RNA sequence: UUGAUGUCACGGAACCUUUGUUGUCUUCGACAUGGG
């Protein structure tokens, strides 16, 4: 193919035009190109016809390429990783040229395009943005600039310069030097080019209101591809023309368009209006960041009844804290922060891990991972469940519902909520929204948490100043005028409060009369609110014990009516999990994965079993049983990195196929007193009561000489679910 | 009042410093800045430059002291001098003019409130912090460390080097950001002196704490320390002007690699190779008529260069100038490095933490453990230096060039075997409160020492190339090359924990032990088998400094951190590692290779055969073993090679969805070779060491010769010899050594058979090892495989056969001759071409087996019908007796030759095979001429009865009269040479010419040298001719192989011998004057009409018994012995041997015309070997099977399906040429073998009729009747016209 | 040439990806020379 084009050239071709030269110079470059590429193309074994007359030819072109790179990546009917592989080429092919001691503009000008839009391409790696965009950013700036220099309003050249500063802003870097100089001169050059520069006029109008250019904005027509980001910038030059009603219509406009991939920069632009208008003190920010959160609820089911999965965006939580504070009813509040709540976020490096795992179980959830379109959304250049009611709650119990407001704290706030719901009130009465500051007690946490991870039972000081704490937070878990005296609690936490707790908080009154909240009232936990489905208990008298925990004899459980395994695999607990026992113990080692939360795994004899085998198990029939753990449900849990984190772990895997209640610990427990607790409990089967009895019965022990190390044994025994 | 302590601080490993940053830059915002404060800093002498002195903060060493003296006090229950402390104090308010704040938790070992912030009293500790006290007044004051008298130094380039710090992924095993810092070299730079200044009121008590705290202190600058209370120029730019002015600037990269190359040793340049005949005349060396060889000899005896790091010094440099200049001859197209490797980042530490406080308790222990790590393989460390640009790869040296063990490495790498260990990734961020996983808590008591080799030998380079899968070439431009340290170098190895266990963790207990155990890969480049290490001589002990006895000990000593301290540590370390509890296997297995070849091998290495006395053109690969001082040179394979050969065997028999594999790009790539193999995106999950030969073969040199399609004699190309190691069927070459396969791959049954079905093809012998595979090097016999537990070797098992159908007996041919008894025949004749070429312009590509095409294996038995030369032209004197000791003194002697043996077994070398039947398939296919001097010019005596073109013909005809072998327009003379106005292709139809042949239009094609549209101006416009499609270019590779031929009988010979006790040696004949051949004779004159006649074939005839009579065979006198006659060693007829063809995607027609062109019919034979013309050299050839492959596993005989293929060929020849086939039938006619009775003569004439006794009429008489000049090329295109 | 009640930088493997490959019978008979 290639050879026959340049014996074209030659056949009809004279230097005294320069389109002949031309021609036979693009042919001869396209054919060199695919010669080092090692292309099908080395296979074409022949050569030119008319020798002496083509040697001639030849010689004289030589005694006498950016506009071919131009041209290439014009086609963009292809993948990312198409796109990916033709930027690279250009990048490699020029880079060797535009080093030259003067190198061509439109050399120069081909090249930082190709940098910039391969820097849209890097996929994340971490919490921070990977080292090579933000370099490559800067690349492309450095070869504007040389065009820059030399001519200092070169439009193309300053517009991709002003692209590639304002994704240094969006990476977190700060600007360049002489933004507004470059700025003003766009401002002079006075013209939207294509949509992606309004972005830049309304920079410059936000930064000096110079109003001319909102008439455009608005006059701009909307037979466009992604209108949803072209209304968005209506809105914001319809609210700096104070034209607040056509704003809203807009605004909301924009958010029901919106893509559904959170790599697209408009998700990032949505939430950077609503947190403009907000410092503008105007109201429109709160009816735009609730419909914003209505419609952030994009999720995928895992196998498992109440389990999700979600791709990771960097302000989520930033809108939802946002969406919070906007809405005034409690009710509704408590729907905003029970969304949060019982669902995992992973990146697209973790994605692939389970996609990995789902086809070696060829398992049609590979599909669901079509999600990965995500790494094909990072580019706007080329412009291409059932609400559970409250009132399900049965009248006897008290809800609180938790949620902890990161925004509202580093503003300086009280940023902790507990939603607190009485069913038997007046139906305006129902509700009270209690707030407390969170910042001492999560450093009381963290520092307890450092001394037991290195010492244990060594903790048991911390643990107890941790408790106090917790009362010291939240005075009102012991005032009846917001936790009736008798009535049982339902806890539904968030964040690091899932850690802590919270049944055992003490108050520290008179010196002789110190207080524990398990005293008063009984208690039973949630992960989240849509958890709640209660049903009645297995109808068995099944009872069985899965042991893979060589450092003790349970002489208590082991002695009795008790279906005993003392090893264990993992085809047994897969087996033992379809007879639906009334009772199952599950007493064994775990492991967590601090990356990938399904990749933490129970430790069997010869086989670990991941949370990720745990869920997909087939034919489980595990409805209404009653479930007690061991060290397993302490271990799989990573330690604490942020506030917010939340960890899936064994107890949400059994719950997730519908277990009747959990008993867990939240620290590693002591075996003598699993020993004994576990055989209270298993011969007197009402958990809740006879939990607190237990309780009841050892802190007689602690009030002796007030031992912590006696207070760190008993209290890290907590119930998960709810069941009818 | 105040008083002084004098300090210094001495380091024990090179310590680390940061860049110089401007005054503005110097605040809290500049990440550069502030991840640089553990490092020692530079001072400009003066803002605008470079020149200065390193030096350390006081502040630093503060710091430093403060974090000694809490973990004293933990250990002490907070008493010191039985006097007590309190917690100290760490928050301010106004936090935003510190510069950094503590991530790290604070230990307690008392829970009481710090003393008040306006108190008098304050205890101990709050003195060291200086709240004591609190224009400013120091309590006790840190002064900045220099250098001892302060020097000053052009820059930090003088003092140390910058080097790149990696950070790699777990998961993917490829490193995403960087960051750099200097390291200066503590040989160089020891000490650093200071001063501590104290107030009178400071108590006794603090006095002691601040100098435990200071004995207590190991580490500074990221260093472990004690703190005590021209020639090269002109010769470049000499040889470029010299390789300029001859013209021969092509070898400047060469010459760069290969001077450079001489560091090894200045003794080397009196080694260097010479021309053919022992002369000074090569042609890279005696380039200038003075020559290179001159200049290197003058610089190798210069004073200034007899220092060997002088000399090593020089030729790097000198190697450097030649290299940099070298890339200007070229187009120089691309970049060869790729895109962004430059991020550059640094971490950022959080301002927002919270303040932590932690117990640990006093419980604490160390443990010592000391050894070596031993390199069991070539390693690399890899540190380029920007400064130096020949090599593309380079490995991390001393300023004294001994080969270091970065202390960061080894981290690296125990961090990377912990999260192996516990199966468990970290993701390893950046800045924050320390993360608190079981991994990062092990590490951060870790401590490890930076160590050095005493070996300094220079590096060895390693090139490597790329394959162009399609034309079975290299890739355009894809040479690049590295360094690489020895294998056998010890490295001291010296590791300490400190923590609360007895003992070490079990997860470095085992980790240990999998080093140990041979499995510590250390190094880069892992995936071609560098940087495997063995932990020996293991010794440990554990110190208990819970014990207040033995922490005065341990403070009094420095730990026994320094040498004096660190000898007496190593006379109480107990001998070997703690054995662990919970032992987990390693995630890499060893698989043993073993390989069998009964034929020669080579792996080139062009710079080798540059510099090697040797002199061959090709030679194999060494590698160099470290063995105290000494460095011992090894035969091996190398690693790369074999990955290489292996990945294809893989990739040609796979698919992408309908693609094969060696047709992707394999970026952002997920199949099956990226997840084996590796991809620039992850790390492969099988490395492959070097194979190496047991019983250390030495190589041997043969020789090659091309032979001119047109005259039958050598056709002058560029002399290709090569030395292979020696293998034959009596004496196989073994191959052995290893290859490591990650746990998670043998555990899959999908690799285990991606694996064995490319193995299974390896061991059918469809991969050959190394080049010159066309002329039967490399053959594998077998490859055996242990310790897969059988996962692998399942699917290798040997396919066997499916059939045992005889071969077809060949047809009887139709061609005759009349013979006529009285006649005179000539010994050669020509067969005049037909006019067609049929030419393709895409061939078969060799990317995959294409269906419909045949691959497959023939056997064949070769038959001498008339004695056979095949000499040993390795020794031309075998014939002289052994009383005639050492006659040697460059005399010209009658030489004599033995018959060819290896391994004193008489064989025929492949090279001979192909290229006597290429000449065949050459002729049944009318293909080009494919060797043909096209560029030679002619020329004739004149009867006696300006312009370029004038100047070049007369420059030829001066040559011709200088170089004549027989002596005692523009012309000199008045009768004399007439010169040709054209090249001798030029007189040959253009289709007829090379398809890839040599310029011979009018111009010089070298004014296009640097540009690649060069290549075709030198293609035929149409492509490749049936034989250059099978037989292959230079820009294609072949599609059949052709092995060597082993005799099967014990010998025949054609002369009983001299010893009659031993059958294994024959006896000499001495033949007559072997001539060139003369193309003035059947080209006879200028006239254009008088174009190239065809293609010589010799025919058949028994003159040599005339010549084992002793009579020369047109007059029947006596031969004599001379100069210019020759002595062999012959085979008589009916010896038989045996050899084999493997051949690879023909078409049916390709094969039916090869088996015919190998088979010929009976009544015809081969011409073999030495001395044609004489008799000499009839050879008949036999199918015995063909063997297919139908697949991996299965394998065929095809025998039944012969006779279809040689339809399917002559259908082919009727489809070209339409029954217009006479070349065959002459062709057929000159392969005829004389029957019975049959007896023609056959000869030349005599140069006179009167000098033949017989009176026949001889070439003076003859040129004048029946072969005058219009009748000449009639009687010799006619095959058996006879001359008399 | 530091600034002090706060420095886990021994907090970070220059890491990952590329067959020195391809093409060539150690072969062989007609002259030489300038005059006249
Ligand atoms: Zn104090
Ligand atoms: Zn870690
Ligand atoms: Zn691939
Ligand atoms: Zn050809």
């Amino acid at each position: 193919n290639p050879i026959r084009d340049i014996q074209d050239r030659l056949k009809t071709a004279k230097f005294d035009n320069k389109d002949d030269m031309m021609n036979l110079a693009s042919s001869l470059y396209k054919y060199e190109k695919q010669l080092m590429d090692s292309s099908e193309a080395t296979l074409c074994q022949q050569g030119l016809s008319n020798r002496p007359n083509s040697f001639s030819q030849l010689s004289q072109f030589r005694d006498s390429k950016f506009w071919q790179n131009e041209y290439e990546a014009c086609k963009n009917f292809q993948t990312h990783k198409e796109r990916r592989e033709t930027l690279e080429q250009i990048i490699r092919f020029l880079q060797n040229g535009a080093e030259e001691k003067d190198a061509d503009d439109l050399l120069l000008k081909t090249l930082a395009r190709a940098y910039f839009h391969r820097g849209l391409l890097y996929r994340p790696k971490g919490f921070s943005v990977p080292a090579r965009k933000v370099e490559a950013m800067k690349k492309a700036i450095a070869y504007c600039e040389i065009i820059l220099d030399k001519n200092e309003e070169e439009s193309e050249a300053l517009r991709i310069w002003l692209y590639a500063a304002m994704e240094l802003r969006r990476c977190g870097e700060e600007y360049p030097e002489n933004f507004a100089e470059k700025l003003f001169y766009l401002a002079n050059d006075g013209f939207i080019s294509e949509l992606y520069d309004i972005r830049l006029f309304l920079e410059y109008t936000e930064r000096e209101e110079d109003n001319n250019f909102l008439d455009m904005i608005l006059q701009e027509n909307q037979d466009r591809e992604r209108l949803f980001e072209l209304c968005l910038y209506k809105a914001r030059a319809c609210f700096h023309l104070n034209q607040l009603n056509d704003v809203r219509i807009y605004g909301e406009s924009a958010i029901d368009n919106a893509p559904g991939a959170f790599a697209d920069p408009f998700w990032d632009e949505l939430v950077e209006f609503i947190r403009m208008l907000r410092n503008k003190k105007s109201e429109l920010w709160k009816e735009i960041a609730i419909k914003a959160w209505d419609k952030c609820r994009e999720k995928e089911m895992k196998v498992g009844n109440n389990i999700y999965l979600s791709w990771y965006w960097a302000r989520q939580r930033e809108l939802y804290d946002l969406a919070f504070m906007a809405q005034d009813g409690i009710e509704k509040k408590t729907r905003i922060a029970d969304s949060l709540k019982s669902r995992t976020t992973l990146r697209i490096q973790e994605l692939n891990e389970l996609r990995k795992d789902a086809h070696r179980k060829q398992n049609r959830r590979l599909e669901d991972k079509l999600d990965r379109i995500i790494e094909q959304e990072n580019e706007a250049r080329d412009g291409a469940r059932e609400e559970i009611p409250f009132a399900r709650l049965p009248q006897n119990w008290i809800a609180v519902h938790f949620y902890l407001n990161e925004l509202e704290s580093h503003e300086g706030g009280k940023g902790g909520h507990a939603l607190i719901y009485d069913p038997q009130k007046a139906e305006k009465d129902q509700w009270q929204d209690k707030s407390f500051d969170y910042k001492e007690l999560h450093r009381k946490f963290l520092e307890w948490q450092e001394n037991y991870i290195l010492n244990e039972e060594g903790s048991a000081d911390f643990l107890v100043t941790l408790c106090r704490e917790i009362e010291k937070a939240m005075p009102f878990l012991f005032k009846s005028e917001v936790i009736p005296e008798d009535r049982p609690v339902l806890w539904i936490p968030h964040g690091f409060l899932h850690r802590l707790p919270l049944h055992a908080a003490m108050k520290s009154g008179n010196n002789s009369n110190i207080e524990i909240f398990w005293e008063r009232h009984a208690s039973r936990y949630l992960p989240a609110w849509h958890l709640f489905d209660p049903a009645p208990y297995s109808r068995e008298e099944s009872s069985t014990l899965l042991k893979n925990f060589e450092e003790y004899d349970f002489q208590n459980l082991e002695n009795g009516e008790i279906e005993v395994y003392a090893p264990s695999s993992p085809k047994k607990v897969k087996e033992a999990i379809r007879e639906n026992p009334a009772i199952l113990l599950l007493l064994c080692h775990g492991e967590a994965d601090m990356t990938n939360p399904f990749r933490s795994c129970l430790k069997l004899k010869n086989k670990d079993m991941t949370i990720f085998d745990l869920l997909t198990v087939e034919d489980v029939r595990l409805s209404g049983s009653r479930i007690l753990l061991g060290a397993c449900e302490s271990d799989m849990v990573p330690p604490l990195e942020f506030s917010v984190d939340e960890h899936l772990s064994v107890s949400g895997a059994f719950l997730s196929h519908k277990a009747g209640e959990i008993v867990a610990g939240l620290w590693t427990v002591d075996s003598e007193k699993v020993d004994e607790c576990y055989s209270y409990l298993v011969e007197e089967k009402d958990f809740l009561r006879n939990l607190q009895e237990w309780q009841m019965a050892e802190t007689e022990n602690f009030r002796s000489e007030n031992d912590s190390s006696l207070f760190y044994k008993i209290a890290p025994f907590r119930i998960i679910g709810f069941p009818a | 009042m105040t008083t002084t302590m004098k300090i210094s601080i001495e380091f024990l490993e090179p310590f680390r410093m940061t860049k110089w940053q401007e005054s503005t830059r110097r605040n809290k915002n500049n990440k550069e800045f502030v991840r640089g404060q553990a490092f020692a800093r530079w001072h400009r002498n003066k803002k605008d430059n470079t020149k200065g002195r390193p030096y350390i903060t006081g502040t630093l060493l503060r710091s430093a002291v403060i974090r000694s003296a809490e973990n004293l006090l933990t250990l002490s229950d907070g008493k010191i001098s039985e006097k007590t402390c309190c917690p100290g104090k760490f928050d301010t308010e106004d936090k935003d003019r510190l510069l950094q704040l503590r991530q790290r938790s604070t230990l307690r070992w008392t829970d009481k409130n710090p003393c008040p912030d306006n108190a008098e009293t304050y205890c101990p500790f709050c003195e060291l912090l200086g709240r004591s006290g609190n224009d400013w007044r120091f309590r006790i004051h840190f002064g900045n460390l220099s250098l001892p008298g302060k020097p000053d130094f052009d820059g930090p380039k003088a003092i140390g080097s910058q080097r790149v710090l990696n950070r790699v992924d777990f998961k993917s095993g490829k490193a995403h950001d960087f960051f750099k810092a200097y390291e200066v070299d503590h040989t160089r730079f020891p000490r650093f002196e200071g001063e501590i200044t104290i107030d009178n009121k400071v108590s006794a008590e603090a006095r002691k704490l601040l100098c435990d705290s200071l004995k207590f202190t190991d580490r500074l600058c990221g260093a472990l320390c004690v703190i005590r209370f021209n020639l090269a120029e002109k010769t470049a730019e000499q040889i470029i002007s010299i390789l300029d002015d001859n013209k021969k600037t092509e070898y400047t990269r060469l010459l760069a690699d290969a001077i450079r190359s001489l560091r090894r040793s200045s003794k080397l340049v009196a080694g260097l190779p010479k021309d053919h005949d022992g002369k000074d005349d090569h042609y890279l060396w005696d380039i200038g008529k003075v020559t290179i060889r001159q200049i290197l000899t003058t610089s190798a005896d210069t004073k200034e260069l007899k220092n060997a790091g002088k000399w090593r010094e020089f030729c790097e440099k000198l190697g450097e100038a030649l290299y940099l200049k070298s890339k200007d001859m070229s187009g120089g197209l691309k970049i060869t490095r790729r895109i962004l490797g430059d991020a550059e980042f640094h971490g950022k530490p959080d301002r927002l933490e919270k303040s932590r406080s932690v117990s640990i308790g006093s419980v604490l222990k160390e443990t010592v453990v000391c050894g070596e790590l031993v390199a069991k393989t070539p390693f690399f460390f890899g540190a380029i230096d920007e400064d130096a640009k020949q090599t593309a790869l380079q490995v991390l040296l001393t300023p004294d060039n001994k080969y270091r063990l970065p202390r960061s490495a080894v981290r690296g790498i125990l961090r990377r075997d912990l999260q192996t260990y516990f199966d468990s990734p970290c993701n390893a961020e950046l800045g924050g409160r320390p993360c608190m996983c079981k991994t990062c808590r092990i590490m951060r008591g870790i401590t490890v020492m930076d160590a050095r080799s005493e070996y300094n030998a220079p590096p060895e380079i390693r090139h490597r190339t790329r394959i162009n899968p399609f034309t079975g070439t290299v890739a355009e431009g894809a040479l690049f090359n590295m360094e690489v340290a020895p294998e056998g170098i010890v490295f001291p190895f010296q590791l300490r924990y400190r923590g609360s266990e007895d003992g070490l963790p079990d997860a470095l207990k085992t980790v240990l032990k999998w080093w140990a155990e041979g499995q510590a890969f250390m190094s880069g480049a892992a995936s071609t088998g560098k940087g495997r290490f063995r932990m020996e001589n293991a010794k440990y002990e554990t110190l208990d400094l819970s014990d207040e006895n033995q922490r005065n000990d341990y403070l009094k000593n420095w730990g026994w951190r320094d040498e004096k301290g660190l000898e007496e540590l190593k006379k109480r370390l107990n001998s070997g590692l703690p054995e662990p509890g919970n032992y987990r296997d390693p995630k890499w297995h060893e698989i043993n290779v073993s390989i069998e070849m009964a034929s020669p091998f080579i792996n080139g290495d062009p710079i080798r055969a540059a510099v090697d006395k040797r002199g061959t053109a090709v030679v194999t690969f060494v590698k160099y073993k470290a063995e105290g001082e000494e460095a011992k040179p090894v035969c091996a394979y190398k690693a790369e090679s074999f990955r290489g050969v292996i990945r294809s065997a893989v990739a040609r028999i796979h698919m992408e969805d309908g693609v094969p594999l060696t047709e992707l790009t394999h970026s952002d790539c997920e199949c099956l070779l990226c997840q084996i193999f590796g991809s620039e995106y992850e790390a492969g999950k099988i490395r492959f060491e070097d194979l190496v030969f047991e019983s250390d073969p030495e190589p041997v040199t043969f020789d090659h010769v091309a032979i001119d399609r047109f005259t039958g004699g050598a056709a002058d190309k560029k002399k290709f010899d090569d030395s292979p190691l020696p293998g034959s069927p009596a004496r196989p070459l073994m191959l052995k050594g290893s290859f490591w396969i990650r746990r998670d791959v043998l555990e899959d049954e999908e690799y285990c058979k991606a694996l064995g079905k490319a193995l299974a093809d390896v061991n059918n012998g469809l991969y050959p090892l190394g080049g010159k595979s066309a002329i039967g090097y490399g053959q594998v016999k077998s490859l055996g495989i242990k310790g897969d537990d059988k996962r692998i070797s399942r699917l290798m098992n040997p396919a066997f056969d499916e059939t045992d159908v005889a071969v077809p007996e060949k047809p009887k041919t139709d061609a005759e001759v009349r013979i006529e008894a009285e006649k005179v025949y000539y010994p050669h004749y020509f067969v005049e071409p037909h006019k067609k070429v049929e030419r393709e312009e895409k061939p078969c590509g060799h990317q995959k087996f294409h269906e419909g095409r045949l691959t497959g294996k023939i056997r064949c038995k070769l038959i001498t019908k008339t004695p056979l030369i095949v000499p040993d032209t390795s020794n031309d004197d075998f014939f002289r007796p052994a009383d005639k000791e050492a006659r040697k003194e460059k005399d010209e002697y009658h030489k004599s030759y033995a018959f060819f043996r290896l391994h004193k077994q008489i064989m025929i070398p492949g090279s001979e095979l192909r290229g006597m039947v290429s000449s065949v398939y050459e002729t049944v296919t009318n293909s080009c001429f494919r060797i043909f001097d096209e560029t030679k010019r002619l020329s004739w005596r004149m009867d006696a009865d300006i312009p370029e073109k004038a100047r070049i013909k007369y420059k030829e005809l001066l040559r011709v009269y200088n170089n004549n072998p027989q002596a005692v327009d523009i012309v000199p003379v008045r009768i004399s040479r007439t010169v040709d106005d054209r090249m001798i292709g030029k007189r040959m139809s253009a289709d007829l010419r090379p398809c890839h042949g040599d310029w011979v239009e009018d111009g010089d094609l070298s004014a296009l040298n640097a540009y690649p549209e060069k290549r075709l101006l030198l293609r035929h416009p149409k492509g490749l001719c049936p034989a250059c499609r099978l037989f292959g270019t230079g820009s294609y590779k072949g599609r059949v192989r052709f092995g060597f031929a082993s005799l099967e009988n014990d010998p025949e010979w054609l002369i009983p011998g001299k010893n009659p006790g031993d059958p294994f040696h024959g006896g000499p004949v001495m033949l007559s004057l072997l001539e060139r051949p003369r193309p003035t004779w059947s080209i006879p004159g200028s006239d254009n009409k008088f174009k190239v006649p065809g293609r010589k074939f010799y025919v058949h005839h028994h003159a040599w018994k005339t010549i084992k009579d002793g009579n020369h065979p047109t007059t029947g006198k006596a031969i004599e012995q001379s100069p210019n006659n020759r002595t062999v060693e012959a085979l008589a007829g009916g010896n038989s041997f045996s050899f084999e063809i493997a051949f690879e995607n023909l078409k049916e027609w390709e094969l039916g015309l090869l088996i015919h062109s190998l088979q010929l019919e009976k009544g015809l034979a081969h011409k073999l070997g030495m001395a044609k013309s004489m008799g000499f050299g009839s050879v008949e050839i036999d199918v015995e099977s063909v063997r297919l492959r139908k697949d991996w596993k299965q394998w065929r005989n095809g025998n039944s399906e012969i006779p279809n293929w040689l339809g399917k060929g002559f259908a082919k020849l009727k489809e070209w040429f339409r029954d217009e086939l006479d070349f065959i039938e002459n062709l057929k006619k000159l392969l005829w073998f004389p029957e019975g009775d049959q007896a023609p003569r056959v000869c030349y004439p005599m140069l006179r009729k009167k000098d033949d006794p017989n009176g026949n009429s001889g070439y003076e008489e003859l040129k004048d009747g029946e072969f005058k000049k219009e009748d000449r090329q009639k009687k010799l295109t006619t095959p058996w016209t006879p001359w008399a």
